[PDB]
């Protein structure tokens, strides 16, 4: 029970380690070496097994760096010459890395567990409840610090310390966040009624009144002439296009004007919208929605392609069944009737897009959206 | 009941976790009460401040070069191309509330992170605090100061404007591809291409939110741990000694202190992001190759970097079939100047032959070649920001422009050496004035001697007066030594009432002579000590 | 010298703090309390005056919530009423922000510095050579984890974990930074020579030989036709003009295809020059360099503005001296002599451009710099 | 195209169907409507920096 | 890290031009452009974002 003021001198490696457990609450119990036979060749065994992997992990390191170094990467085209070595690129790095790596941590537990002597060392576990000498003492300190600062007596400094810091915190705060609060409702978009919110206009809101809207087909061509007009020939029974709405003003890409308009249009997450060709024979079956009952151009309904629940666009379409099912969470909206939600999580019809011919007969939406048409939210339905 | 639920509270975090012990040694960790001391309090204050702002920056920052025409709300740049990074700095600026500020607030952050860096450094290279024990705090401390300079040329070069672009092109670009053997393959690296490269905001946005922020904070949380460990060092005083710490406790008075001089430097930032306008990037368009201006500066913390690139005597080398532009001699001048400071304290032992275990800091006085070292290197310094400056230095104060920068080339090596001479023999003046008022007391009024005319000041002495009027000179003890009357036991009494009014006579003695009593107990409770420690 | 197993009930918290000083080697000398005499009035008015800089620091934080989230915020154009509103909006949230916080922590130093208590509190500083018996516990633990685990025994082991960690170290950095290095001078930009590195080529560079570039004035129009050709006489004696080097086929901004032609040409680094027009009477003070006496068209003076040292542009002209200064680290380049630097740290002379008039009369390049034009670097000047 | 289909579907809809407020973090995420011009700058400071912080 | 170092967040529409030839000239944002850079014209990219994802 003494700090061995000149024993350590004298006290060997064993003893000095069992001291320092002790000093620390640790007793090492069965600390034997794994080989304690000298000479056997079952230990040289081992030995070189440890080795092989952490050879086998320097082999696979240099392959690593001289594949890296040296292999056919670069993107090669299709049906190229080197397609197949650089479709091979990347995963040789990855085999030689992670074979690399994994050879060495191997070799590393194969040592721990044949060569690292073996140990049940115990420590004492001294949780819960400091002892009381240190409780009362931080108690006291703290208490100390309290009272004898003099506060809880001064209730002017009291509160008047609160009611700063509470100010500052809320006005540090306010400052803070007050820059990305943005009214949703803040009347930005032009319309022909003055300027709406966000919301509840879309790329189909006619910007003038009697507008041309026309229903543009967005031909898959690289940046020119992105959207083109469209005529209800186009289409043939049990035909989906999706269609976007385009203006004699959004002219093609050409122009650095255009191909910005373009860009707007494609990115509108409200624009996209699909123009059904609802079969004649099955025509009859079709029940229309209050106030979209005159919508349809003959045979051809628009509805809008963003799902009515969580917006994703609804663009898968069945034929002979006129079902709109979306991808993203599986609803069907029956297109026969009004696109009313018959499965899945949406429960409110796609808006339908009213339509029409102009001179020409090129397709072009006859109005707007009769409701909003993204998905829901708090201020809607009124 | 708050009492009762603070006792509940602390019985429940020692019976989960066991913190009492270490918390009541770390409450009653005792720091020196030093206002130099605070200097390394500044920077990590204003570094807290950079982080809580560029946090907010971030939120609202597009970093790419992606090309677009503003189509804002400020109309003198309206149709300009511009980088998608130069576009979101004018959106915070103008189209966000208090972004304006938030961006001001940042800069003058970083400005006075940069500034309290080196005030620091001055105090601990001048007090000695970089001795045997804390060579290493030192060392990371001067990798801290150079990664704080870089980060923040990365922040003033992230939205691309036409200064920053400038500094840009110049710094990094021209003397990357200066460098012999690879120097345009680091070019080609880090812009991935030639210079405007649509890749250098991005990384640069990267190292300066996430890389080289985390190094520092990594960096400075090794630093406050060496200092909180390796007790903080002390000026020689009264009970101070190399194996104490004479100060505060960490919980009632330190704790309190440093938070309301954080409060205060909080305060202070926010007050000149408000009133002083920093960095007003919409009066510099967007960085254009062919754009310029006449000031064309950095920060003030790489206006020495620039000043030496101004300065260097166009001193270009033609190996065969090669060129090693004026731009190396820079960097390898910039390599020496970190270099040396990160290895001065091994430099300095290495000179001197201090191997000894220093806890009680030097007076710069006490310490005359190391301070007149650290004059000259100031001097240095100041030489080349202000011939960084030269250019707007030359156009306000009228000097020529060829003059301010021979001014600077010829002082480059002069002024250090005449700052060197001066600051040592004002060192060894400053400790034989020490001595002076050691041997003969502090000096007052004169007086004319009673039989003859003799004019005597009168003195003060500070230590046991001999049988005779004149004094037994104390020995120096490397602690300041008071040089006026001022400053002791004499005229400090003011009436005790108020500014305008008095108070009752009664109330006045209590008072005065409370403190009277509490002063000199103060002052015997330190000489016991002192006497003590050994006696 | 015992730990007080019972006595800390009864131990005050004088008592009890002075043993955690001694626990931890504090001696707390001093500890006296700012106001010992009660019922003063001299500690009513300090506590008032704390009190105040933190109702202060209050106020101010709600000035600052109240500014922040009512005033004439939001960028007003010049000269329009609410520009002054606007302009000291900033300044008023600083102003608040930091008046509220700098009182606050005024009030609290002052709260330190007039009712906490002082003391002098000491620590016992126990730096420096940890006691002997935990220096050799600690060796001993560190030496019987080492040899116990019997490395430096196994020399295959030693070896083989050396290679394994060196050769996958290897890798992996190589692996790290190859995504950086790129070669500087993998011939990338075409030119009638053949695919040449970018550092020799600029916009300069004929692409095919024969190519017409005019020396297209930039106008500052927002986007469209911002290069504009150009004529000798437009510049006037001692007049300068930053030209760039534009196409036929780099025609308007119009279209997309152009805008970004006309982007490249103005974010070249390489490509602005000035051209310069050598006042008649100063043509004999002329002095030419080698291969460059037949660049100048008649008066007219063709110089990359990109600084040679560090690339700055060198854009500060100088009539009646004819010195072309760079801003950037104040660099003189005499234009009359070729453009040699004559003060500053530039060492090489500008890049001159050959001009003349093509067809028309419009001014046009008559080569390429017969020097690489950017700033210097290592594989230069051969 | 899989990721941002994503997006739309949970910050966007979750967000906006919300009722007191759902709209207003919406526009507050994306600096105003979903497609916003400051969303994946906003989202690479979260990833980057924020978060794993 | 590594990844930071060659990604550009922005919706800052740019045709892509690159080296992958079945997304060539189609409208993207740069964050897919320079994630498409990592994954093909920067060496290892495509490596390191996989074995990072
Ligand atoms: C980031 C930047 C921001 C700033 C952060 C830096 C701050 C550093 C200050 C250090 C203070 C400190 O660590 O004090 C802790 C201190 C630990 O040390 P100690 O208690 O004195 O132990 C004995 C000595 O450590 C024994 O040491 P010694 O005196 O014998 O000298 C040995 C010394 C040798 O000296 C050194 O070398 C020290 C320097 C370390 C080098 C770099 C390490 C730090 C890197 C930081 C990186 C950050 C990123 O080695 C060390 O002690 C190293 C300790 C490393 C900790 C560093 C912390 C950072 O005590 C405490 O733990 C008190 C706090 C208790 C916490 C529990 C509270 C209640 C629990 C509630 C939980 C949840 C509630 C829900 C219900
Ligand atoms: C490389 C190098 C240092 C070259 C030499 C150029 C240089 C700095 C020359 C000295 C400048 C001076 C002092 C000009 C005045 C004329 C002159 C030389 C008089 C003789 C000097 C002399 C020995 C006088 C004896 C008494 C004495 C010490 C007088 C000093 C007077 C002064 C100016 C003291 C202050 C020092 C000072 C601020 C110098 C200018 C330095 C800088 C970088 C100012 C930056 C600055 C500028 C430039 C603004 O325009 C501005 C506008 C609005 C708000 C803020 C600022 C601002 O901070
Ligand atoms: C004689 C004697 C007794 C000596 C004592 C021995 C001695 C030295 C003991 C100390 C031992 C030391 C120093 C050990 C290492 C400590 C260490 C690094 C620990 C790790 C720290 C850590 C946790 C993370 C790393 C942080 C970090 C980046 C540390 C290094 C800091 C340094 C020195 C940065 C220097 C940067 C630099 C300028 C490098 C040169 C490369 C060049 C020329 C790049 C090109 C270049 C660029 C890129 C610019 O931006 C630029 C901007 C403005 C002007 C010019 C330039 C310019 O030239
Ligand atoms: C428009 C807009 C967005 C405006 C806002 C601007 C913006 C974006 C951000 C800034 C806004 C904010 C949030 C401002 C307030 C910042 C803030 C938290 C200030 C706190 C200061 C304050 C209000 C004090 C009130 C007075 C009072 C009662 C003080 C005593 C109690 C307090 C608060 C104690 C705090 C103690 C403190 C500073 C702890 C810091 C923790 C850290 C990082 C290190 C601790 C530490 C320190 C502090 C050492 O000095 C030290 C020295 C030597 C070795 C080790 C250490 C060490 O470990
Ligand atoms: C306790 C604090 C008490 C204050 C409550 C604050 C909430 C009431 C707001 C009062 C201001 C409203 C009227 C005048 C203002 C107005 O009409 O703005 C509106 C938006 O209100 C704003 O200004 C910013 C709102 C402030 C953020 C508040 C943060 C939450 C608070 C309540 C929590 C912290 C308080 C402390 C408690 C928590 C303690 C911690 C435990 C809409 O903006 P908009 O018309 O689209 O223009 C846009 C510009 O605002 C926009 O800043 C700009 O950046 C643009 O993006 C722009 O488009
Ligand atoms: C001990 C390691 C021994 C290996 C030494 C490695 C250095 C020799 C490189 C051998 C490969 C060169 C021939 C084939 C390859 C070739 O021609 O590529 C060149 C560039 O060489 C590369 O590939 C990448 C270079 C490798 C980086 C090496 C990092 C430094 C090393 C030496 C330090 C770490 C080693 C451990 C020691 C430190 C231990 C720590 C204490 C030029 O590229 P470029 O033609 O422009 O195409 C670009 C594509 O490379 C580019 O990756 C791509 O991303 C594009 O951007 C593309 O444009
Ligand atoms: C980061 C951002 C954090 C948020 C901070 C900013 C938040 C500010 C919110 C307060 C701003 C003012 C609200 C504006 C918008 C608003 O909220 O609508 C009001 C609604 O008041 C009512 O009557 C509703 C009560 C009556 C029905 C009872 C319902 C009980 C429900 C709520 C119970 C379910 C709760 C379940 C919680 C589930 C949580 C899920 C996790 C009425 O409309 P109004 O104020 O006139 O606004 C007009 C627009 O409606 C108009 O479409 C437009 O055209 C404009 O004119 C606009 O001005
Ligand atoms: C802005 C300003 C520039 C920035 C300035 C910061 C750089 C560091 C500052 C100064 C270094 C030079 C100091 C002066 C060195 C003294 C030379 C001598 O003669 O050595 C005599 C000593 C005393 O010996 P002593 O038994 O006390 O007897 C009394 C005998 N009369 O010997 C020794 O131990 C030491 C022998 C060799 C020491 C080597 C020191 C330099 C190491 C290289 C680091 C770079 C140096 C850069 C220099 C600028
Ligand atoms: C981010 C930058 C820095 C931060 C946050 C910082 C912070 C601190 C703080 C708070 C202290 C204790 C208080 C004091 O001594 O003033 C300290 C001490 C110290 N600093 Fe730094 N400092 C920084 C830069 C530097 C630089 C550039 C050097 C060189 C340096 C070297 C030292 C040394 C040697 C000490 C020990 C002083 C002592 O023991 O009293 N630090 N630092
Ligand atoms: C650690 C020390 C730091 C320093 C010295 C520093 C320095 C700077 C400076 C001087 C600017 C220029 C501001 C302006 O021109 O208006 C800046 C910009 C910026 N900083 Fe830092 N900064 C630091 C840390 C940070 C951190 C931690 C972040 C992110 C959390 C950050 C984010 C930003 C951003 C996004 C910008 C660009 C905003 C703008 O262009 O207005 N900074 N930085
Ligand atoms: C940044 C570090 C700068 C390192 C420069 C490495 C120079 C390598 C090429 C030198 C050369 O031979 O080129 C031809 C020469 C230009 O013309 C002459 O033959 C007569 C020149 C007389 C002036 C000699 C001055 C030498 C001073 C340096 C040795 C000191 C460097 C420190
Ligand atoms: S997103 Fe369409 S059903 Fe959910
Ligand atoms: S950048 Fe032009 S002279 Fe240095």
């Amino acid at each position: 029970g003494q700090p061995t003021d000149a024993e350590l001198a004298e006290m060997s490696r064993e003893e000095l380690v069992k001291l320092g457990g002790k000093i620390d609450g640790v007793e090492t119990i069965f600390k034997e070496p794994r080989w304690p036979v000298p000479g056997t060749k079952a230990e040289k065994r081992t030995e070189r097994l440890v080795a092989y992997w952490l050879m086998l992990g320097g082999l696979s390191g240099l392959a690593l760096l001289l594949v890296f170094l040296f292999w056919p990467w670069e993107y090669q085209p299709f049906g190229s010459e080197g397609e197949f070595l650089y479709s091979l690129a990347t995963p040789l790095y990855g085999l030689t890395f992670g074979l690399s790596i994994l050879s060495i941590g191997i070799g590393a537990v194969l040592f721990q567990k044949k060569f690292i002597p073996e140990e049940i060392s115990v420590q004492d576990r001294h949780d819960g409840r400091s002892p009381e000498v240190h409780r009362k003492t931080v108690a006291a300190n703290l208490t100390d610090a309290l009272e004898g600062s003099t506060l809880k007596r001064r209730k002017v400094i009291g509160l008047s310390l609160g009611i700063g810091l509470g100010a500052f915190g809320a006005g540090t705060l306010v400052a803070f966040i007050g820059g990305l609060i943005k009214n949703p409702w803040k009347p930005v978009v032009p319309t022909a009624e003055g300027k709406k919110a966000v919301l509840w206009t879309s790329g189909w809101t006619p910007r003038f009144k009697g507008e041309t809207i026309y229903l543009a087909r967005a031909t898959g061509r690289p940046g020119e002439s992105p959207f083109v007009k469209m005529r209800p020939e186009d289409i043939d029974a049990g035909g989906m296009e999706t269609v976007f709405p385009w203006r004699e003003s959004d002219g093609d890409g050409t122009t650095v004007e255009s191909e910005h308009k373009l860009t707007e249009i494609a990115m509108g997450v409200r624009n996209p919208v699909m123009l059904i060709r609802i079969k004649p024979a099955d025509m009859h079956r079709v029940i229309k929605r209050k106030g979209q009952e005159s919508f349809n151009f003959g045979e051809l309904f628009a509805y809008t392609k963003v799902c009515s629940h969580l917006g994703c666009p609804s663009s898968l379409y069945e034929q002979q069944t006129y079902r709109i099912l979306c991808p993203c969470h599986q609803s069907q909206f029956d297109a026969l009737e009004f696109a009313k939600p018959i499965f899945g999580p949406a429960a409110r019809a796609l808006a339908q897009l009213p339509i029409t011919i102009d001179e020409d007969g090129y397709l072009v939406a006859n109005g707007d959206f009769v409701e909003p048409v993204g998905p829901a939210f708090w201020e809607r339905k009124s | 009941d708050f009492a009762k639920l603070a006792a509940a509270q602390g019985d429940a975090i020692d019976s989960r976790y066991h913190p009492s012990a270490a918390v009541r040694r770390q409450l009653n960790k005792v720091f020196p009460t030093h206002w130099s001391f605070l200097l390394g309090e500044i920077a990590l204050y204003s570094f807290i401040i950079l982080l809580l702002t560029g946090v907010w920056l971030t939120l609202f920052f597009d970093p790419s070069m992606a090309h677009v025409t503003y189509d804002g709300v400020y109309q003198p740049l309206r149709g300009v191309q511009m980088s998608r990074a130069y576009e979101t700095a004018l959106d915070i600026s103008f189209e966000v509330r208090g972004g304006l500020f938030v961006r001001q607030v940042h800069h003058w952050a970083a400005l006075m992170f940069a500034a309290s860096i080196m005030v620091h450094l001055a105090r601990i290279f001048f007090t000695g605090a970089f001795r045997r024990p804390r060579e290493a705090n030192w060392v990371i401390g001067s990798l801290l100061l150079i990664l704080a300079m870089f980060e923040g040329f990365f922040g003033y070069s992230l939205p691309d404007d036409l200064l920053s672009g400038t500094g840009i092109r110049a710094a990094l670009s021209g003397i990357t591809m200066g460098i012999p053997v690879i120097g345009t393959w680091m070019h080609w690296a880090l812009f991935g291409g030639d210079f405007p490269g649509e890749i250098l905001i991005p990384r640069l946005y990267a190292l300066h939110i996430l890389l080289i922020p985390g190094i520092i904070l990594a960096l400075i949380g090794a630093h406050l741990a060496l200092v909180w460990f390796q007790k903080h060092t002390q000026f020689p005083g009264p009970g101070r000694t190399e194996t104490n710490v004479v100060g505060v406790r960490v919980m009632p008075v330190f704790a309190v202190k440093s938070g309301a001089f954080f409060a205060m430097i909080t305060g202070v930032l926010g007050l000149m992001g408000g009133l002083l306008t920093i960095n007003p990037i919409w009066n510099l368009g967007p960085y254009k190759p062919s754009q310029v201006s006449a000031g064309s500066q950095p920060d003030f913390y790489m206006m020495w970097t620039d000043g030496l690139i101004r300065l260097w005597p166009a001193w270009e080398f033609y190996p065969f079939g090669h060129t090693i532009p004026q731009g190396v001699w820079v960097a390898v001048g910039m390599g020496l100047v970190f270099a040396l400071l990160i290895a001065y304290p091994f430099i300095e032992k290495k000179v001197t032959g201090d191997d000894a275990h220093h806890n009680l800091l030097q007076r710069p006085r006490d310490v005359p070649v190391r301070t007149a070292i650290g004059s000259m290197a100031i001097a240095l310094y100041l030489l080349l920001t202000f011939a960084c400056m030269n250019d707007i230095i030359a156009l306000k104060f009228h000097i020529s422009l060829n003059a301010t920068t021979w001014i600077g080339r010829i002082g480059m090596v002069v002024l250090p050496a005449i700052v060197y001479f001066v600051a040592y023999r004002w060192a060894i003046s400053l400790q034989r004035s020490d001595r002076e008022v050691l041997e003969h007391g502090v000096e007052t009024g004169i007086i004319k001697r009673l039989p003859h005319g003799a004019y005597v000041e009168l003195h003060q002495p500070l230590g046991p007066v001999d049988e005779h009027g004149h004094p037994i000179p104390l020995e120096y003890a490397g602690a300041p030594l008071p040089k006026r009357m001022n400053k002791l036991g004499s005229g400090g009494a003011p009436g005790t009432g108020s500014f305008l009014f008095p108070d009752p006579a009664v109330e006045h003695e209590a008072l005065t002579e409370a403190a009277h009593a509490s002063e000199h107990k103060s002052l015997t409770a330190l000489k016991e000590h002192q006497d003590r420690i050994h006696g």
